[PDB]
């Protein structure tokens, strides 16, 4: 049964339609595809009243009372009539506040707060924030639970109001033990590192709940709820007890196949996010295919020091015979190790730095300028052939980054932002010398208090270049094309094209596509639609997020739909642009690539599944323009 | 799990630590016990370890 | 670096109401229960007020109140020195 | 209506007499499917009728037209002008057409000059039909109050509090003149008889014997007007309880149980009422035995069983008027004068039969 | 018949495994929850659950036994078995466990197992399970002392020096004889030294000097 | 030049497998997303149930994407379906997709469509064993990238299945035998094979699964080799 009329009767100088907008339940749908709770719910109807109550208190009425709420029902049972019978008073202005009761000689901070300037209209929520301000000064002194009761004094003689606050502060409560219980597989240090209440300190009710929110944010526990229990003895001692119930942390996924033409696919990931119960997250994963082999072991240990300085790293293998489309086909055999340290200086500012080692052994490289510059600088031989483009290198780097995170909802933010900065600069003990910096930023700003209209700015920019006489390595290049970057284009099709020096394929197979190659049949220089990436990048996007296309109440916060405009360019700041008749130059910034479209991102049980349909307005500099983009696990 | 045949759960009560009271100088009185944690004496007897039959 | 708040919370004026002649029953009402004592020998209640903000160093005020075995007098030994 | 049985076997009868469709005057904008107590009332063969949009459009009896178009919107501009949700019902008496609204205003227009009017604020929104007798315009309210308004000007009033659960059913029991007593249904299903004199004789007799949680007096309330025949009133609760109370005492009550929301009319020695599951019955007046029964028109919202030209007129939610015979409980004819249904009551008065549609079209039907 | 499933229940318990005695004992129960055979079949069903590594149904069948029948002639078995089922919960025996056994997980089931073996030893010291329960109490007190030892060890690296001394004070009070208490003794000295009064560190230091480890 | 033809043959299979998985006691509800997978197809939809007299009626809507990399072939599509299990035991499944294809060989983008149906009978031989005889026809239009053709493949076969369940565990083992034929294909992969399928989906407790499959389209022209896959899930 659907709401028919929400009659507010006994208004004085105010409309009905306005009140209707701040209720959970609404009587009509005045817009398109925006149907929330039309199913009548007793709990929501009760909530509509409490908001209505606060609303008139905020306008200046301290004589606002709801006489009775008549829920009649039509005899057909296909309608609900709601009529709220109300009464109101006159405007009243807060003149002063008297705070009376035990302040304990904290009167010069308590009565310095809760002070309202003369001749300002009564606000009901002004009282509640001030009541909580009083409780915060108090809980720092160790009076964790004060009793702050506030009722007004009504004067109709001068149509004014004066407020009384009855601040009764207790005795101090000292925490005796912080006992952790229901820790079936977890050690104690896991729940104890994530506290802001310390055992044997003064209690703060806010400090305990502050610690409660950190236990929810490890995501290794299903349900966390505090219990504040008074020890036999004085009520001046307490044991703060968390009953946690363990999650299914830890998963062994093995997938093994045989395919067509004697193919084999091996995929395995062992992840334990509560490894050995120490609450360190450790796993090992890898896939073996004849197409590509990649294996990584990752050893992350959060909160390793007193400050919370983390320790982490990986041991890894990146090995393949070719790089598919939109990229150049080469044999890589590569492995490395990283170790990261993570340094928290603020709750929202994380700094990181570490030491990265990667060995790359590269062979079978087709002639291409990003490569030509790299092997030129080492003094190895540039060759027409690909066996004479075979080299191995040690590449050793300092890594740094910085993170701002203040994402509000997290899984589907409407407010908040993040700033991701990731960059590296070489340390001696390398054979390469280069620098990079890159960062990506997203800011979500809600343009209404429903959070159904959300303006999302998004941008990513990068620059690196060679250092000293050494060049930019051609496997540390920046790329663009895809969901995160400029959609509507092929993945990694944006940037410097392979201008093809005539390639002499030593192992020329029947019709082995090498584009402009001597073996292929060509003898001239020409560019392709496979982009080797530049050492620079730009992406900027404006997304405006529309409300859900569903009239089902189910999908409202688990699905989002957006209309977007993407723009971007990828360019190499050193380049041979003298290499083709009609070659666009990338040495100085190239023509912008621009795409616009519609997208639907659906939270799915396979991780976030992201579909978009977009058109680049034209093929700019021979970049592959796609009618539809799909990608997997692409986060908000 | 990979437990024993005679009892479920890895047994280490055979490799259990010896318990021996603390001493202190005169002037330091070790704090008196709280609650029930003292190991009672046995006057009886019985088979020990996995030589014990735990059949009902 | 988390905020490390430790020890009993001692107001400056309410540690200036501890006077020899006070019983241990009275000291426990005015300051709260001490949460920290000497396990060896006779009871010495130590009311440490220990704060480390994680940006600043130590502020330690040790108020050592010895009630001996009689439990009738309080030997006032106040050290408001950081460690 | 039921939401387990929908689309009941549609009645089939061939026309013994072909009725007359007439002026489809779209009074106001319409009541939609928004349930309301509304009906035409005519005097001097000039029909006065209105709809939920605050639009009172006067009609003739033979030819519609003759429209004094009044837009009532007084005391509705708190912040913005809003249409008065006219939902009391049209009743013409003293040349003063009383129409309630859900804006807690009981408007009174003038037959000669619709322009000159007055409105008195009633406590809680108006929902019952304004039955005016003893010079007092009695309106029961959805809040469960009884307000009397002076025939002219609306100065004198008296405030009678009646019980209400505040979580009841809807429709509303209007005051009925019975020897100068205002016999009026409860919103708790406690049938009261208030003498029309400064709110005296305030006593209730509970007719509801319904039991069950959310059924005790949340689904068993009087939504009928109680009919005086022979000095015995009969009020119907939704869940059963055809309680018949002598006007002499009222405490003396005797039961047979049959249900209804839409107000029933006792004409002759037959109690015409639409039953619980919309089954048109005539029953004995002092007996409880069923004289005849129509179960075939089983589920579509039926309107007030009025008596026109010896026929019994009810109307469904598809817009078929049904003429059921009063001697054997079988249909005579059935005809749609309108595509849309009827949720508003018909009125056999002046020897004319008027009924008002959901589009807001008021037909006069000659039989 | 009920006699014939009981006959093959003994043969499938004795000659068989404890992971196939369950299909016969639940069959006897399908006829009668409680009822005629009461909880006698549910008694051998305690022993069947325990060996089949289904410890939460095993504890639940003890609790069925002790309520429907208050006192038993195998009440020696009851107080023993419940501590054994709790103690195999402490150990790595079911799903989820990581072969840990490092005494820093749950203070609930080990406190419960200690309670249940302690009532066995005091309750019937003329039992055959008394000496074995006594050795398991010793192991479990080592675990309980290693529990507050782990808290206090973490509290030297959260730098909460009041939390350290209230935990080691708790260990002198609850476990005055454990080897893990002795390990925690230098830790109590260090937390007292960080405090202004270094006088109290020196007292604790003298306990370390006196024998100890 | 049969890379697009193979993509279509795989897309035909995924079309009805969704409702197959449902009757095979492993069908999800609401926002279900399944990956089938050198091919990767991602199918995501929502569907809901109704328990009505005479027939229990299912309606749904699905958006899918398809990719194979060897050269490449991809597509996006939206589909819709109604599926009805009758009181009798007869069950019929009606499904369509309108499909937009992008390929790279040069690019080519074209518009195509197919709809298809299957109907069988939920013949219970036991409660926990079933026989499902079924027939199926899939009819589409593909615009040549290549001589413009209308595929008309169909099949008939019988799927046999057995569940062996217990306390918290449930092993559901199915196998089909089908005969698939090409009735129209002017312009590649021509259906004339015999698909032997065998698979077990095991759930032991919760979040621990041992899915397995073995599919081979032999006995015909352009025979497909042993597609074998296993999938293992565990939790601690």
């Amino acid at each position: 049964a659907e709401i028919q009329q929400i009659n507010i009767v006994g208004n004085h100088a105010f409309t009905t339609d306005e009140l209707i907008s701040h209720f959970q339940l609404r009587d009509e749908v005045p817009w398109w595809n925006v149907v929330g709770d039309r199913k009548y719910q007793k709990q929501k109807l009760a909530g509509d009243l409490e908001t209505l109550r606060s609303y008139y208190l905020d306008r200046g009425y301290a004589r606002f009372n709801i006489d009775s709420t008549q829920v009649s029902l039509t005899p057909d049972k296909k309608g609900i009539y709601v009529t709220v019978n109300i009464t109101e008073g006159d405007q009243y202005k807060l003149s002063g506040v008297e705070v009376s009761g035990n302040l304990a000689g904290h009167s010069a901070e308590i009565e310095q707060l809760t002070k309202i300037e003369p001749g300002e209209l009564y606000n009901g929520t002004k009282v509640t924030k001030m009541e909580d301000d009083i409780k915060k000064l108090l809980g720092r002194y160790g009076y964790a639970y004060p009793r702050v009761q506030s009722m007004p004094e009504i004067n109709d003689a001068d149509k004014t109001v004066k407020l009384r606050v009855n601040v009764d502060a207790g005795n101090r409560f000292y925490v005796r033990k912080i006992r952790f219980e229901g820790n079936d597989t977890s050690k104690d240090a896991v729940l104890r590192r994530e506290m802001r209440q310390m055992e044997g300190a003064w209690l703060g009710s806010d400090l305990v709940d502050q610690g409660k929110e950190r236990l929810n944010r490890l995501g290794f526990f299903e349900t966390v709820d505090t219990d504040t229990q008074r020890v036999p003895g004085s009520p001046d001692q307490v044991d703060v007890v968390y009953k946690v119930k363990e999650r299914n942390t830890g998963s062994f996924n093995f997938g093994i196949c045989y395919g067509t033409e004697s193919g084999v696919s091996f995929q395995a990931g062992v992840q334990q996010d509560n490894w050995l119960g120490t609450g360190y997250a450790v796993g090992i994963n890898g896939t073996k295919n004849d197409y590509q082999t990649y294996a990584e072991l990752s050893v992350t240990n959060p909160y390793f020091t007193v400050d919370g300085v983390s320790l982490g790293g990986r041991l890894f293998y990146n090995d393949f015979q070719a790089d598919d489309a939109d990229l150049s086909d080469y044999t890589n055999k590569s492995y490395g190790t990283d170790v990261t340290l993570g340094f928290p200086i603020n709750e929202y500012n994380s700094l990181r730095a570490g030491l990265g080692y990667v060995h790359n052994s590269l062979s079978n490289m087709q002639p291409q300028v990003a490569m030509w510059r790299y092997l030129y600088s080492m003094g190895e031989h540039p060759s027409t052939s690909d066996q004479d483009n075979s080299f191995k290198t040690d590449d050793f780097t300092f890594n740094y980054g910085w993170t701002y995170n203040k994402l509000d909802r997290g899984y589907f933010p409407t407010d908040g932002s993040r700033v991701n900065l990731t960059g590296k600069v070489t340390i001696p003990g390398s054979d390469n010398e280069y620098y990079k910096v890159t960062l990506d930023t997203a800011t979500y700003v809600p343009i209404d208090d429903d959070h159904k209209w959300v303006v999302l700015g998004r941008t990513r920019w990068g620059y690196g270049d060679g250092l000293g006489g050494k060049e930019m390595p051609f496997y540390e290049n920046f790329y663009a094309g895809g969901s995160s970057t400029v959609r509507g284009f092929q993945s990694n099709t944006i940037g410097p094209k392979a201008v093809y020096f005539p390639h002499q394929a030593s192992n020329y197979d029947p019709d082995y596509d090498y584009e402009c190659a001597t073996q292929d049949g060509a003898k001239d220089l020409c560019k392709s639609d496979d982009a080797v990436g530049g050492n620079a990048m730009a992406v900027a996007s404006l997304e405006f997020i529309t409300p859900t296309p569903f009239i089902s109440d189910k999908y409202a916060n688990s699905v989002r739909t957006s209309f977007f405009w993407d723009m971007g360019t990828v360019w190499d700041t050193n380049w041979d642009s003298s290499q083709y008749s009609g070659y666009p130059d990338y040495s100085d910034p190239s023509n912008i690539r621009m795409s616009a479209g519609i997208a639907l991102q659906w939270m799915s049980p396979l991780g976030p599944l992201v579909f978009s349909y977009a058109q680049p307005f034209k093929k700019y500099d021979g970049d592959k323009a796609e009618q539809f983009q799909f990608n997997i696990g692409k986060t908000w | 799990s990979r437990y024993k045949r005679q009892v479920s759960g890895d047994e280490a009560y055979l490799e259990a630590a010896p318990l021996a009271e603390l001493h202190a100088p005169a002037g330091m009185i070790l704090p008196v016990t709280s609650g029930d944690y003292a190991i009672p004496v046995t006057n009886g007897s019985g088979a020990v370890g996995k030589a014990l039959d735990i059949r009902p | 670096r988390p905020d490390i708040n430790q020890g009993n919370y001692l107001t400056a004026n309410d540690v200036s109401k501890i006077r020899v002649g006070m019983t241990q029953q009275q000291v426990a009402y005015a300051l709260g229960t001490p949460l920290m004592s000497d396990p060896f020998g006779t009871n010495t209640w130590f009311y440490v007020f220990r704060q480390q903000p994680g940006h600043e160093g130590v502020t330690q005020q040790t108020l050592t109140l010895t009630f001996n075995s009689s439990g009738v007098l309080t030997n006032i030994d106040n050290k408001p020195a950081l460690s | 209506e039921e939401d387990v049985v929908k689309m009941s076997p549609l009645p089939t009868v061939e026309n013994q007499f072909t009725p007359t469709t007439a002026w489809s005057t779209s009074v106001g904008s319409g009541i939609g499917n928004f349930y309301s107590n509304l009906h035409p009332a005519l005097a001097d063969n000039v029909v006065y009728a209105a709809d939920r949009a605050g639009l009172v459009k006067a009609l003739n009896a033979d030819d519609g037209k003759e429209i004094w178009s009044v837009s009532l919107a007084e005391k509705d501009g708190w912040f913005s002008k809003e249409p008065a949700l006219l939902s009391g019902g049209v009743t013409v008496s003293g040349g003063h057409v009383y129409i309630g609204s859900e804006k807690a205003q009981v408007y009174a227009l003038n037959t000669s000059d619709g322009t000159v009017a007055w409105q008195t604020k009633v406590a809680g929104e108006a929902l019952s039909r304004p039955v005016v007798s003893d010079g007092l315009v009695l309106i029961h309210t959805s809040n469960g109050q009884l307000q009397a308004l002076n025939e002219a000007d609306g100065a004198v009033k008296w405030t009678v509090n009646l019980d209400m659960p505040s979580l009841s059913l809807r429709g509303e029991s209007a005051p009925t003149t019975a020897f100068g007593a205002a016999v009026v249904g409860g919103d708790n299903g406690r049938v009261s008889a208030v003498l029309m004199e400064q709110g005296q004789m305030i006593w209730q007799q509970r007719i509801s014997q319904a039991t069950g949680s959310t059924e005790i007096d949340r689904l068993s309330d009087v939504d009928t007007t109680p009919v005086v025949v022979n000095g015995v009133v009969f009020a119907l609760a939704y869940n059963g309880n055809l309680t018949a109370l002598d006007l002499r005492s009222g405490q003396i009550m005797w039961k047979r149980e049959l249900g209804s929301v839409n107000d029933f009319i006792v004409d002759g020695n037959r109690i015409y009422l639409v039953d619980q599951n919309d089954r048109v019955m005539a029953l004995t007046i002092d007996g409880g035995v069923t004289l005849w029964t129509q179960s075939d028109l089983l589920h579509r919202l039926l309107t007030s069983p009025v008596l026109y030209n010896g026929n019994l007129v009810v109307g469904d939610s598809e817009g078929y008027l049904h003429w059921i015979n009063v001697e054997d409980g079988r249909f005579v004819a059935q005809q749609k004068v309108d595509s849309s249904g009827f949720q508003t009551e018909p009125v056999a008065a002046d020897g004319k039969l008027l009924i008002q549609a959901k589009d807001g079209t008021v037909y006069s039907i000659t039989r | 018949p009920p006699n014939e499933i009981y006959a093959t229940a003994q043969q499938k318990l004795q000659d068989g495994n404890w992971r196939q005695a369950i299909t016969q004992l639940e069959a006897l129960d399908n006829r009668y929850p409680f009822g005629p055979y009461s909880q006698q079949v549910q008694l051998d069903l305690i022993y069947a659950y325990y060996k089949n590594a289904d410890l939460p149904l095993a504890q639940a069948a003890i609790d069925r036994f002790i309520r429907l029948n208050p006192t038993h002639p195998n009440i020696d078995y009851v107080m023993y078995m419940r501590g054994l089922t709790n103690m195999a919960l402490d150990d790595s025996a079911l799903q989820g466990f990581f072969g840990v056994d490092r005494s820093d997980r749950d203070p609930q089931h080990a406190r419960a197992a200690f309670s249940d073996f302690s009532k066995l030893v005091r309750g019937y010291p003329n039992s055959q399970y008394t000496t074995d329960a006594t050795k398991r109490l010793v192991f479990l007190k080592d675990r309980l002392a290693k529990y507050e030892y782990s808290v206090a060890e973490y509290y030297t690296e959260r730098g909460a020096w009041v939390a350290v001394v209230n935990r080691v004070e708790g260990m002198l009070r609850d476990y005055p004889d454990t080897q893990a208490t002795r390990d925690a003794l230098p830790l109590m000295e260090n937390a007292y030294r960080q405090m202004q009064m270094n006088a109290q560190a020196e007292k604790v230091a003298k306990i370390i000097a006196a024998n100890s480890s | 030049f049969s890379v697009d033809y193979k993509a279509f043959l795989n897309e035909v299979n995924n079309l009805n497998k969704r409702m197959g998985d449902l009757r095979d006691i492993n069908g999800e509800a609401g926002a279900w997303a399944r990956i089938m997978s050198n091919y990767t197809h991602v199918q995501v939809g929502v569907d809901k149930k109704h328990e009505l007299d005479g027939l229990d009626l299912f309606t749904g809507f699905t958006v899918t994407h398809t990719d194979s990399s060897a050269g490449k072939t991809k597509s996006v599509g939206a589909g819709l379906y109604a599926s009805a299990m009758f009181d009798s035991g007869a069950y019929i499944d009606l499904i369509g997709k309108y499909v937009h294809h992008d390929n790279e060989y040069r690019d080519y983008s074209t518009h195509s469509w197919y709809a298809g149906a299957e109907a069988g009978y939920r013949y219970h031989v036991t409660e926990d064993a079933w026989i499902e005889p079924q027939a199926e026809l899939v009819y589409g239009s593909v615009s040549g990238k290549d001589k413009d053709y209308n595929p008309l493949i169909g099949r008939t076969g019988v799927d046999v299945g057995k569940s062996f369940s217990g306390k918290d565990w449930k092993v559901t083992a199915r196998a089909g035998l089908g005969y698939q034929f090409d009735l129209l294909a002017n312009g590649g992969e021509k259906d004339s094979r015999m698909l032997m399928s065998v698979g077990l989906n095991a759930e032991i407790r919760d979040n621990v699964r041992f899915g397995l499959e073995f599919e081979k389209s032999a006995f015909g022209k352009y025979n497909v080799d042993n597609a074998v896959c296993a999938n293992f899930r565990y939790s601690f």
